[PDB]
This record gives structure tokens, sequence and C-alpha cells, in this order.
């Protein structure tokens, strides 16, 4: 079935939904094994994590909406998530393709959004050295802490993309 | 790597007393710390896992406490079988790390050693070496000084010592000191003596023999 | 029951290499992380290495103090864990325990351990000499006798008295390492002095590394 060309915004919308679908498949696999995403003591794994999240000051919610500050926050947030998506690559075999897809699709999305931004002056790029050490730190942990880290990343990334999707529909 | 500081290194306590052992981690490890008990000649035994969970069959007088960097093992009303070496294990992030260990020993009343001296055997002497052995049997506390004298001359550098683990029935120690000489030096002398100083003795006790009388 | 059995221990020259093995049974070996832990004679526990499973890409971690001299590996088709040790030094002399790591990270099961001795000394059976006083005491109610187990290598030796029938009052002391590189220990027993000459006392010494067995009847 044929259609007209997607606009930039429609392309972005479709990209986010594709990533969410992939995150969903990853979540399903994680929660069907090991601790079954039992989350009572997840605060323990959260200590080592600085996961991006929306706040009202970011201007991504309908109330207090601000297109410029929101877009900056989404791009900055997604750039910060990338080290955590790299972490996820080793945690899924029997789902290699899916974890790979989520990671690649997020990179494509970042580029779409950076095109939409111009300028990128307010965009804080995460430090590679800090990211390499963080990744090492996360991988060194025992299996239980790694299962919890995995679940926290998936949930938090899902939440960030859901809020991003809603905000980008207003742009 | 995460470093562990376990305290104290050694602890002397009475049966029925309460003791605490602490471990500090060099960074936050959450609750990912476990406590091990080890008896002489045996593999370590898990007592407490994930900071506060008692292992199967572990008596409830054992309890673990703490989170983050500071952890405590408490033992209430020590029983004789509880005297051993205790270790914490950091198992948050590899490489995992054991603490330095706490050796927990029974406090008992002072017991003076029985002292015995043994000359070298004729069988050993055939081979050119003479071992003179002094035994201190069943004393408390562990601290004891043994000094060797040959024809009244204080010896240095030619003896080695060995001390047993605390006895499982009477809570005492025993010490064995060996003086080593060539057959030639052994034969040049007459009086072989071991002098023992210990808290249980009001004055030092000397045991000796004369070489030609054996 | 879970069983972990170490092999491959023994003596090795300074600078040498040794490969330890661990045969696991009674559980699905493939699913578990495994560790090596070591303990130098009379010293504290030292965590050595971790071998992860397939799910974790067979990742390996090592204590930093080892400076990369050791290599851990596994063979899941044989239910076996390995520790390849290189550039060995005397401070690597220890009992080495194979251990199963919990999901939670703590060590849950241990092998009995295998002794590795790093030394220039060669395997040597002990000479066993009697320990008996110069003469019998007439005053004292307690007598001591024993055996000196001299110049053997490596550890360990086992000593019993009267084929295991005499255990009360027995003290078998920790070996001392002599400047020659050989070990020496004494085993003593205290007995009522009235027993002397009414009964035989024989120490039974066993040194598996040299396959030596010695009975020494002590006359006092």
């Amino acid at each position: 079935p044929h259609r007209q060309p997607l606009t930039s915004s429609e392309r972005i919308d479709k990209q986010i939904r594709y990533i969410l679908d992939g995150i969903s498949a990853l979540r399903k696999e994680t929660c069907n094994k090991s601790n079954m995403c039992e989350s009572s003591k997840e605060a323990l794994a959260e200590n080592n994590l600085n996961l991006p999240k929306m706040a009202e000051k970011d201007g991504c919610f309908q109330s207090g909406f601000n297109e410029e500050t929101c877009l900056v926050k989404i791009i900055t947030g997604l750039l910060e998530f990338e080290v955590y998506l790299e972490y996820l690559q080793n945690r899924f075999e029997s789902s290699e393709e899916q974890a790979r897809a989520v990671q690649m699709s997020t990179k494509v999305l970042i580029q779409f959004l950076q095109k939409k931004a111009k300028n990128l002056d307010a965009i804080t790029t995460p430090d590679p050295t800090t990211n390499a050490s963080l990744l090492t730190k996360l991988q060194a942990q025992n299996q239980w802490l790694q299962d919890m880290t995995t679940h926290l990343i998936l949930r938090s990334f899902k939440e960030f993309l859901q809020s991003s999707l809603r905000a980008l529909r207003q742009m | 790597d995460i470093q562990m500081t376990q305290s104290p290194s050694s602890l002397s306590a009475s049966v029925g007393d309460r003791v605490t052992i602490t471990c500090q981690a060099s960074q936050d490890i959450g609750i990912s710390l476990s406590w091990y008990q080890q008896k002489p000649g045996k593999a370590p035994k898990l007592l407490i896992y994930n900071a506060n969970n008692l292992a199967d069959g572990v008596p409830s007088r054992f309890s673990g406490s703490g989170s983050g960097t500071d952890f405590t093992l408490t033992i209430s009303s020590l029983q004789p079988e509880d005297f051993a070496t205790y270790y914490c294990l950091q198992h948050n992030s590899a490489p995992y790390t054991f603490g330095q260990g706490t050796k927990l020993e029974i406090k008992r009343t002072v017991a003076a050693p029985s002292v015995f001296i043994f000359p070298p055997s004729d069988e050993q002497l055939k081979s050119g070496t003479a071992s003179v052995v002094c035994l201190l049997n069943n004393f408390y506390p562990r601290e004891a000084k043994v000094q060797w004298k040959v024809d009244n001359a204080l010896q240095s550098g030619n003896s080695q010592e060995s001390v047993t683990e605390q006895d499982s029935k009477d809570s005492t120690y025993s010490l064995s000191s060996t003086l080593t000489l060539s057959k030639a030096d052994y034969e040049k002398h007459k009086v072989y003596a071991c002098e023992v100083t210990h808290q249980g003795l009001s004055s030092p006790v000397t045991k000796s023999f004369n070489r030609g009388e054996c | 029951e879970v069983q972990l059995v170490e092999s491959g221990g023994g003596l090795v020259q300074p600078g040498g290499s040794l490969r330890l093995s661990c045969a696991a049974s009674g559980f699905n070996f493939n699913d578990y992380f495994m560790n090596w832990v070591r303990q130098a004679p009379g010293k504290g526990l030292e965590w050595v290495a971790q071998m992860r499973n397939k799910n974790y890409q067979y990742g390996t971690y090592y204590a930093e103090s080892l400076e990369g001299r050791f290599t851990i590996s596994r063979d899941d088709s044989k239910n076996s864990l390995y520790l390849q040790m290189n550039s060995l030094k005397t401070e690597d002399t220890a009992v080495y325990y194979c251990a199963r790591e919990s999901y939670y990270g703590f060590t849950s099961y241990w092998g009995q351990g295998t002794l590795v001795t790093v030394s220039s000394a060669s395997t040597k059976g002990p000479s066993v000499f009697p320990l008996a006083p110069c003469s019998r005491s007439t005053s004292e109610s307690t007598a001591a006798l024993g055996c000196l187990v001299k110049d053997y290598f490596p550890e360990p030796v086992t000593v019993s008295w009267n084929s295991g029938a005499l255990t009360s009052g027995v003290h078998t002391f920790p070996a001392v390492l002599q400047s020659s590189g050989l070990y020496s220990l004494s085993s003593v027993v205290t007995v009522p002095s009235s027993s002397l000459g009414t009964k035989t006392y024989t120490c039974n010494v066993d040194h598996k590394p040299s396959n030596t067995k010695v009975d020494k009847r002590v006359e006092s």
C-alpha cells in the first residue's frame, strides 16, 4: 500500500514507537527469567545509576510546555542513555538482534532530533571516559544487581521515550 | 578494587559472652556482604548472606547488620563451638574481597605449662645433626618465653618454635621449641637447658639434662 | 549433593607454571559462576578469580594482587573449572579452593582444597626420631614422649599414636620451615608416669607426597 512521504515529525514519531516496541520485547524476556523483575530492593542498583528523567522544569509536559527547552532535554537525555544501551547488549543473547535494533534505532532518532534542533549549543555531551568507567563498574556487579540494573534501564528508558513521544506530538 | 577493613584482628572472649565484629568497605556495596566461619583444617562455612540473612541451620545467636559501607556480625552468648576465625566477604563487584579475618579465642583461667626437655636420639646423632626439643604442655595464656642455654650460655638464632591451636577440650596452648646444632657442637658441651617464663609461673622454670647421662 | 573436587596441586619451582582442575557434580555446572579462593598456611582467605557462564560471555575477573599471572577457564562439556598459574612465587604457596558462586555473589559451596607449594626443594620423606627424656623421673606424675618428624617436603604429614587408639593428651605441632627448605615438626603425648614400661607407644607417620609410612616405637 502506497502513501505520501512522511514529515520529519511523523518520521520521529514512528522511530520512537519502533524503539518502544523493541524495549517491550526486551522487558518481556528479562521479566520471564531470574528474579522475574521483582523490584523491592531495586534502590540498591539505582545508586550507581544517573538515569535521565523528565521534570516540570524541562518544559516537556503540557503544563509549562516549552518546545526549545524540551527538545534540548530530549536530545541530552537520549545521549546520556546510550552508555546504558551499550550495557544492555551483553545482557541479551537469544535476543541479540532486538537489543541491537533498540541501540541502532536510538542513534537514528538522535540524528533526526539534532536536525530538528539547530543549534546544539545547550546540548551537553556525556564524557567518553566517564562512560567507559561507568560501563566497567556496571559489568563488574553480581548477577542479582545486574538483573536489577537491566530492569531499571529498560523501565526508565521506556518512561523517557513515552514522555518524549507526547511532547514531540506538540512540536 | 573494593577494599575491606575487618576489625578486630583477634578477640579473646568467655563462653556466654557477646561479641561484635565489624567490616568497612572502601565504597558502597549495598547489602552485598556475607560472613564466613572457618575452623582449623576445614573449608569456610557461610553464616550470614546479603548482610543479614542467616544461612540454613545457622543458630540464631548469629546475626548480621548493616548496609552501605559499615557492617557488623554479632554473636550473642558464645558457645564453645563458636570459637573460630570469621571473615567478611564483599560480593558486590568483582574481584570479590575477603576481610583480613577475626580470630576468636576462648578466655579461661591461667594455667602454668608442664615443661619437658628431650635430648637428640642416638639414631639422629648418627646423621651429624642434633635436635634438642623443649615442650611446654597445656598452658594459658598463649604468651610464653622459652630461652635455651648450653653450659649456661644463652643461645640465639639456632632455635625454632611452634604453637598449637587452642585445645578444643581445655582451651590451653602447647609450645614446642627445637634447638638445632651440628653433632660436633653438641658433643662439645655438657648441660642443655630450657628456661620457661610464663604468667602462671611465679619464677622461671628450667628443665635440663647432661649429655653424657642419656 | 553438590561436589567440587580439586586436582593438580603439588610442588612447583619458583617461576614455574601449574594447572589446577576442579571436577564439579550434583548440579548444572553450566548455569553457575565459579570462583577460586586461596589460603596461605596460617593466613587469611584470599579471593582469586571468577569464571562466569555462557550467558555472561565467559567473562573472567582476577584479584589485582595477582598482576595477571593467573588464568581461569572452564569446560562445560566436562563440568570442570581450571586455574592456570604462571610465574609462580613462594608467596603463592597456599591451599587453593574451588567454589560455586551464588546468583547473589556470595560463595555457597567449597571444595576441600588442594595444596600448592612453590619452592626450589625436592620431594623428600621424613626422618622420624624418638622424643624421650634423658632418664625417667621418679618425682613427676606425668611423663612426656613423642617423635620428631624431621626434614620432609612438601607438606603435609599426618601423625597418629598407637594406630589411632591413643588420642588423649596428644599434641601434633604445626610444621616449621627450616632454612634448608625442608619442614620439621614434633608430635608429643603426655601419659601417667606409672604407665611407662607397661605399655608400648608408637607414633605412625604418613607422608603421601613421598609415599612414606613410618612407625616409630618410643622407649621411655
